[PDB]
């Protein structure tokens, strides 16, 4: 990588959106990616920064990058119950049935946690209810087994 | 009592004889350390959990052990880290005077019966409960030159043949060994297990079954068929005691009749019990001994004694292992020890001098030759009665006394001198005259000065005990002082001196001694005429009494505050610190840069580089290391340039350039547990389980705000780490139900296998030693190699990792803490130039109540004993201040007269704070002591002088200024002395710059600047002072 | 006497006798104590609002003020007046008996399935030449 | 119920307690309060 | 249990007699590992 | 029996000096006392 792609990791993850503008005006690699696959919109998607989320997609960072066990912003916003960043990632082309390396799609890991205003804008935005991971499990599947009748009746 | 000893000067030996015979002892007897014991009780409590995260640690151990330590007597406070490492450490701070081995063993006992609720892994590893400690005597470094032997092979050798010796060496407490004894190490293969239809499992029960004690019985045991001639002991399976029986021990028999042993699927090895650590002096492979004196012991005996070990030794090393000693602190107390006799012995000669130069007969000179060195042996009796250490602090405590106990020699000697020159009384009528006039203040001074010091000895905390080790030094040496000079001085004055003519004043000699008895006569005249006019205008220095006092009060607060000076002491440690996730071979290339720098670029200077990776300041991992230089002899590196101070600013300059990584050197402090002055040390506490998250938000929230007020606070950071990327694996509880495969099997192969398993004991050589079965690195790298790892299922089938499993990235720390049993974030910063302590904590406590809901926080360590010893300074001061004034009323039998000696004070400290300023030094406790001292010699200059003058208006019935031209007349000559012979006793520990030259310049800076300026002005102000007091009252 | 004493004699001999007690015994943690029989104090804690249960203010007191006050210096007893709160498995033995189940079954599996597991590190010491990965592997962990 | 450990001061040691409650009461949620309805010590100090 | 002398001195008597240093005022230290199974290491210190 | 017969020597030493000491300081003396404790050989004599 390079030494502003290191900051912008960095900033994009502590959610110091002066930090990360005065580095998108640098020309910081918004593809600048860790260890772990992880880009800055990864970072910024999972610990809930919307802002950093908005300006790093305007400056060409990739939406559907995906880690080193297949991984995307859409599975990490849509898990740790990020709704405003979710719909944000959506409207910027984010791949709402995108499969992890285990099957998992960003509605399985919503259905998990019980964020039923996701599960709902990912369903509006075309997700496949009857997806299935290596284990064969749809969303509807934890939700019987999570004993989320609210989530259960929503996905019919 | 002197007219008792006048009259019975054979009694006045014998009580000095006795004096000496118990200090002659005393200073045969008396341990010798660097520093004494400073820092409040404190039991360290540890634990490993082999392959556990910090969370694993936290929720099943630190948790668990914090929650069952009670009814446990003077805790303070407690604290805790739980780390990736798989590593606890509870600390558990005491009360200052609480009983240590008390303390131990109540934190030893609540966590005994807290054993069977913690982890079996953890039970098996231990739980070590030890009292803290950072302070070492020496640090052994072993290598191998050779290229023979690994850090695992020195290590186990040191262990094994070496550590056992030291440990029993004569003043040796502690022994640490920087390394680990040989483990056997089962390095298992998954393609070789899974062929076979194995798994660690089938190791580690295998190895139990084969690697164990079995306990048999006796032939012919009681009771017995009656007949029996034979009774002998049963011997059945005892353990194994090579790599070659745990490679034959047998795993499986195949249908053919093939036999799978276990070196079949695993490469069997003697190695260490873990690989986080890397060792290296100057690129070489290196163990060591962490070396700790004992209680009550002699540092450069035990330092001796251990090197005569290691000497004994040599013989039976193997080939190319040699002994280093990067650490030893003895060469530094041996000329701690030579510099401070060497500093007392020329004072006695400058007195000698001083005392020939006025007197002129060598009658006179014996006298203070005497004294004075009876005083000092009666100190350290009076030590060593107190249970106290030849130590730094003590021993300067005793060079800051000088000028008072060369006084008391001087003004008992000097005054009989006078009264015969001024009477043509002979010796022995002169001295009980002599002693007449100052018996009484000799006596008052002995009080003013014990309620100046003795309040000094009542602060709390460790800055408390550092002030401790002076006050009751002074306090005793002062006292003997002052019994010598009302018993043996005055014995020895009546005895020994011979009469003066009356009125010869040595003016009618020839040469050198005629020339300045004329000199000074005359001068005393010029002196007594100056005074005369000063006393006709004393309203303008009134006027100047109060620029010295404001000029004072600003340089006071302008002066930047201390603990203790930075001493080249011929080392210095490196830090390297690299980004999160940096692997242990990333962080081996900048420490191999690092050392490679220091051997090329301060190769004059530098001896040895000991490179530790694994181990930083506070955090441990693979991104962490920490390089620990040794210089070469002080003689070798001469100048300023080839000092520590010097060496740290170009090395930290230089290492600026390195990439992905955090690198800079710096001198050690004089005693760690102090920390920095105006350094704070800040905890913020989760009060209402808000959870990690939620109080690193509120920990960054806090960061942020003391980031905006630079004005106030500097390097507002955080101890701690960041969270990291975590490798999250869950097991599908239906898919292993499903293939008939138990949780256990799953959950041993993949603890086993990634994470390493302590199974048994084996028995090395007549040595027990540990047995860990571990996957062969290459297998368990990535997590492509989870899938490679196969359990074997109920019906026989082997299923892979991947066929139940399913796994993600998350954040989580690599280092939780914890403070008084609640999840805590501990923050380190320090007040802004020009800006104290108690101010740069004040807005952290400002900016900390503005924080989330349920977010609160506490003091810690040296901001814990700055709060408790700060509250005490008003009550201390004032106390000092009362029980002076009431002392000299008493003597002076008035409440008015006291004040003309108590306005002296500003006199001696304005020329400290000058001296100090103007050469750069701080104020440190040296200056400190040196300030009370300087106040304390020209206070007592002063109450001869007010004495002297108030009996002549008494008795005499002399007026209020020819009193005191006549007494301050009669006080030149002997005031004169005590500076001229003090100011240059004083003059080498000023102009040194060699080792110990950090202590020596804060205790001779400080004290010669205020002795000149108390001598100068103090002759000329106390004449006003009681003139104006007089007048007023 | 010296209670101090006392109490490390006393405990010097419990331990002696320690594995010899139940393991059920050990698990509930036997404790040493030297203190008067009488209560010094007794720090009564209410909900002036109504909005916390006596259950909800012991588990309170338990798990927020019990060990700070324990580990207080002259304080030689503490007796919580309620309970801690504890994840209580009410079984049923009409459904255990239905799906051929037992109390034993029950302990079996929280055992297997609310565990804290060392799982070890990706790229963990030794590790192999050119690693570049250091991370810690996270399996089960207890549940909440 | 707290018990006086052998040998300690009954009025330091419930002055040690009240300053530990001090810290916790701002961390207390909505409505809860501490009581005083058993206390031996304010006796020995109002006595002496 | 069941453990020769050899054996009870390699595993508990010098594993306990290596800990014994930084003890304070102490004399001498003796011990016996036996056929028994048993170890009895004494400390012996200074009067007083 | 070791230490007992080692430490003997210097405590004769130290016991005569202070008799001399306390003697020469109670009669104000150097003759008197050293006159006085040259007849302690009488008496050890006698002993052995
Ligand atoms: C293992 C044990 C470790 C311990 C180590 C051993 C230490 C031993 C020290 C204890 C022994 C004390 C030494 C005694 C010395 C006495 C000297 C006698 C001088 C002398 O004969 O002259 C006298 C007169 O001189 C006078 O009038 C003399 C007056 C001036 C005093 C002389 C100087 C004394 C110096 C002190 C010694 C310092 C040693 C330091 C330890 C005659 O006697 P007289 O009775 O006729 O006199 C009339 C009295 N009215
Ligand atoms: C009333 C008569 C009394 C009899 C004594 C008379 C005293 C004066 C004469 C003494 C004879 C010797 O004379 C003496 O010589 C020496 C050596 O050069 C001088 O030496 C001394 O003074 C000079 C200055 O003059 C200093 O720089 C020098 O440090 C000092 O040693 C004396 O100043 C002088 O007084
Ligand atoms: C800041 C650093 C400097 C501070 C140093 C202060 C103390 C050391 C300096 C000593 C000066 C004393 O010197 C002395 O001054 C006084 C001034 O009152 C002079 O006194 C002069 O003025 C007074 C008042 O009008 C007259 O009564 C007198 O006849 C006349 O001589 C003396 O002739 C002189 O000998
Ligand atoms: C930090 N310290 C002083 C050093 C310095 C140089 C070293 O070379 C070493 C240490 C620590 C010691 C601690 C020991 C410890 N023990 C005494 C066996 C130990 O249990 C561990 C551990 N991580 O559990 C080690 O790393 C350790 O084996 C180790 O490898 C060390 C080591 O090699
Ligand atoms: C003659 C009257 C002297 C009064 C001064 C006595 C001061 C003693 C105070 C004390 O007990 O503590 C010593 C303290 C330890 O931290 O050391 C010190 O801080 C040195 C004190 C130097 C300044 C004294 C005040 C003069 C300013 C006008
Ligand atoms: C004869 C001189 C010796 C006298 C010194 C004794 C002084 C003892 C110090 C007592 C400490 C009092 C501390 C009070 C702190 C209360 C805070 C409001
Ligand atoms: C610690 C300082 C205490 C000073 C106490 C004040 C003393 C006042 C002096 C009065 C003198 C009375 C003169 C005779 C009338
Ligand atoms: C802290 C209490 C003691 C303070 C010191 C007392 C000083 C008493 C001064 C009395 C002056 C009396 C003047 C008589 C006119
Ligand atoms: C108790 C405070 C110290 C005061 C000491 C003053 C002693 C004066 C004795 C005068 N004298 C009786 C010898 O003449
Ligand atoms: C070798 C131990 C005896 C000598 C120690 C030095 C003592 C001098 C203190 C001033
Ligand atoms: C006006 C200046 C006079 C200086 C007199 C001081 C003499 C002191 C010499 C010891
Ligand atoms: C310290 C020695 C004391 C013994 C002699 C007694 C002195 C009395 C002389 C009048
Ligand atoms: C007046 C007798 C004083 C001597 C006692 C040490
Ligand atoms: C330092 C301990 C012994 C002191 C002798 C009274
Ligand atoms: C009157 C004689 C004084 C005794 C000193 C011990
Ligand atoms: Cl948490």
């Amino acid at each position: 990588g390079s030494d502003l792609g290191k900051k912008l990791l960095e900033a994009a993850r502590a959610g110091r959106d002066d930090e990360v503008r005065i580095l998108m005006a640098n020309g910081a690699d918004v593809n600048a990616a860790d260890v772990v696959g992880w880009t800055p919109l990864h970072l910024a998607a999972y610990w809930g920064h919307l802002e950093i989320v908005e300006v790093l997609l305007k400056n060409g960072a990739d939406v559907n990058a995906y880690d080193t066990l297949g991984s995307t912003p859409l599975h990490l916003a849509a898990h740790f119950g990020h709704l405003e960043i979710v719909e944000v990632l959506l409207k910027n082309g984010a791949d709402v049935n995108a499969k992890d390396d285990n099957g998992i799609t960003p509605l399985h890991l919503a259905a998990n946690r019980g964020h039923l205003e996701i599960v709902e804008v990912l369903l509006k935005y075309g997700a496949d209810v009857n997806a299935q991971d290596k284990f064969g499990k749809t969303a509807f599947d934890i939700s019987i087994n999570n004993g989320n009748e609210d989530l259960a009746e929503i996905l019919q | 009592m002197p007219n008792f000893f006048i009259d019975r000067p054979i009694f006045a030996w014998v009580i000095a004889i006795i004096i000496m015979l118990a200090g002659g002892l005393a200073i045969l007897k008396l341990p010798v350390a660097q520093y004494p014991t400073i820092a409040p009780p404190a039991v360290t409590i540890s634990a490993s959990y082999p392959g556990a995260d910090a969370k694993t640690v936290q929720d099943t151990v630190t948790q668990v052990i914090e929650q069952n330590m009670n009814g446990i007597d003077n805790l303070m406070y407690m604290s805790s880290n739980s780390d990736s490492t798989g590593t606890v450490q509870i600390t558990l701070t005491f009360e200052s005077g609480t009983d240590a081995d008390i303390a131990q063993v109540q934190v030893q006992n609540k966590l005994q019966l807290a054993m069977p609720l913690l982890p079996q892994e953890v039970q098996q590893q231990g739980v070590s409960v030890e009292k803290s400690s950072s302070s070492f005597l020496m640090v052994v470094g072993v290598i191998n030159t050779d290229g023979t032997m690994t850090q695992e092979d020195i290590s186990d050798y040191v262990a094994a043949n070496m550590k056992d010796a030291i440990s029993r060496t004569s003043g040796v407490g502690d022994v640490q060994l920087f390394g680990s004894q040989y483990a056997m190490r089962i390095w298992m293969n998954p393609n070789e297990l899974n062929k076979f239809q194995l798994t660690p499992v089938d190791v580690i029960t295998a190895i139990k079954a084969q690697n164990a004690q079995v306990a048999a019985g006796q032939l012919g045991g009681t009771p017995p068929v009656k007949g029996q001639q034979l009774n002998a002991s049963i011997i059945a399976q005892t353990r194994l005691t090579s790599t070659e029986e745990f490679g034959k021990i047998l795993l499986k028999v195949n249908q053919d009749g093939s036999r799978v042993l276990l070196r079949d699927v695993a490469k069997i090895e003697l190695g260490g019990e873990n690989y986080d650590i890397i060792a290296e002096f100057n690129g070489q492979p290196a163990s060591g001994l962490g070396i700790k004196l004992a209680t009550g012991a002699n540092a450069l005996d035990t330092a001796a004694a251990i090197r005569a070990e290691l000497a004994k030794m040599e013989p039976f090393f193997p080939s190319g292992l040699k002994i280093v000693y990067p650490y030893d602190t003895t060469p530094f107390v041996k000329i701690s020890i030579h510099e401070v006799v060497k500093t007392l012995v020329e004072a006695i000669i400058l007195v000698f001098l001083v005392m020939y130069l006025f007197l002129q007969n060598f009658r006179a000179t014996l006298i203070p030759t005497i004294a004075v060195p009876v005083v000092l042996l009666g100190t350290f009796a009076v030590l060593a009665a107190f249970g106290f250490s030849i130590n730094t602090l003590t021993m300067f405590g005793m060079v800051l006394a000088i000028g008072l106990l060369v006084d008391d020699a001087i003004v008992v000697v000097e005054n009989v001198e006078r009264v015969m020159a001024e009477e043509g009384l002979p010796p022995k009528e002169a001295t009980r005259k002599s002693m007449g006039q100052i018996q009484g203040a000799l006596v008052g001074i002995a009080m003013v000065l014990s309620a100046v010091f003795v309040p000094m000895a009542f602060f709390g905390g460790s800055t408390g005990a550092i002030y401790r080790q002076f006050s009751i030094t002074i306090v005793s040496a002062m006292a003997l002082s002052v019994l010598v000079a009302l018993i043996l001085t005055p014995a020895l004055c009546a005895t020994m001196l011979k009469p003066i003519a009356k009125g010869d004043h040595g003016e009618g000699k020839k040469g050198f001694f005629g020339w300045f008895n004329r000199m000074f006569e005359k001068s005393t005249h010029h002196y007594t005429d100056s005074v005369g006019g000063i006393l006709r205008s004393t309203g303008r220095y009134l006027v100047l009494y109060l620029i010295i006092v404001v000029g004072m009060a600003y340089l006071f607060v302008r002066l930047p505050s201390s603990f203790l000076p930075d001493e080249d002491q011929g080392v210095f440690m490196t830090m390297v610190q690299l980004p999160a996730g940096a692997t242990q071979e990333r962080t081996q290339k900048v420490l191999n840069e690092v050392t490679h720098y220091y051997l090329t670029k301060e190769k004059n200077n530098v001896e040895s580089v000991f490179a530790v990776n694994g181990f930083g300041f506070a955090p441990r991992g693979q991104n962490t290391g920490i390089a620990f230089v040794s210089l070469k002899d002080w003689a070798d590196r001469p100048g300023e340039e080839n000092k520590v101070e010097a060496i740290t600013m170009r090395a930290t300059r230089a290492f600026s350039q390195i990439k992905d990584a955090m690198v800079f050197a710096f001198n050690l402090p004089a005693i760690v547990e102090l920390g920095t002055a105006t350094g704070f040390d800040f905890e913020l506490i989760d009060q209402a389980g808000l959870g990690h998250e939620k109080l690193t938000q509120a920990r960054n929230q806090l960061l942020a705000e003391a980031a905006k007020h630079p004005d106030m606070l500097t390097s507002v950071r955080p101890n701690g780490l960041e969270d990291t990327p975590q490798f999250k694996i869950d097991i599908d509880q239906e898919k292993a139900q499903a293939l008939g495969v138990s949780i256990n099997d799953i959950n041993t192969t993949l603890g086993a296998a990634w994470g390493g398993s302590y199974v048994n004991d084996f028995i090395d050589r007549g040595r027990v030693k540990k047995v860990y079965v571990m996957s062969e690195a290459k297998y368990r790298m990535l997590p492509d190699d989870i899938g490679d790892w196969y359990v074997r299922a109920a019906d026989g089938q082997m299923v892979p990792f991947s066929a139940f499993s399913s796994s993600r990235w998350e954040y989580g720390s690599p280092r939780l803490e914890r403070y008084n049993g609640l999840p805590s974030m501990e923050i380190l910063g320090q007040a802004a130039p020009g800006k104290s302590t108690g101010e740069a904590m004040e807005l952290m406590e400002q900016l900390a109540s503005k924080l989330p809901t349920g977010v609160g926080y506490d003091w810690t360590g040296m901001s814990y004993q700055e709060r408790l010893s700060g509250n005490q300074a008003p009550s201390l001061y004032a106390i000092s201040l009362i029980v002076v004034f009431l002392c000299l009323a008493a003597l002076y039998e008035s409440w008015s007269i006291p004040f003309s000696v108590m306005l002296v004070v500003p006199l001696g400290v304005i020329g400290a704070l000058l001296a100090a300023t103007f050469r750069g030094l701080t104020n440190d406790v040296y200056f400190q002591v040196g300030l009370l001292t300087t106040i304390g010699l020209s206070a007592k200059n002063a109450i001869l002088i007010v004495e002297f003058a108030k009996d002549l208006m008494d008795k005499e019935g002399k007026g209020l200024i020819e009193a005191t031209l006549d007494a301050v007349r009669m006080r030149l000559r002997p005031i004169l002395m005590t500076s001229l012979a003090f100011i240059l006793g004083v003059m080498p520990l000023v102009i040194s710059t060699g080792a110990g030259s950090g202590a020596q310049n804060a205790v001779g800076t400080g004290v010669m600047g205020g002795m000149v300026t108390a001598t100068v002005l103090a002759i000329f102000f106390v004449p006003v002072f009681f003139v104006v007091v007089r007048r007023r009252f």
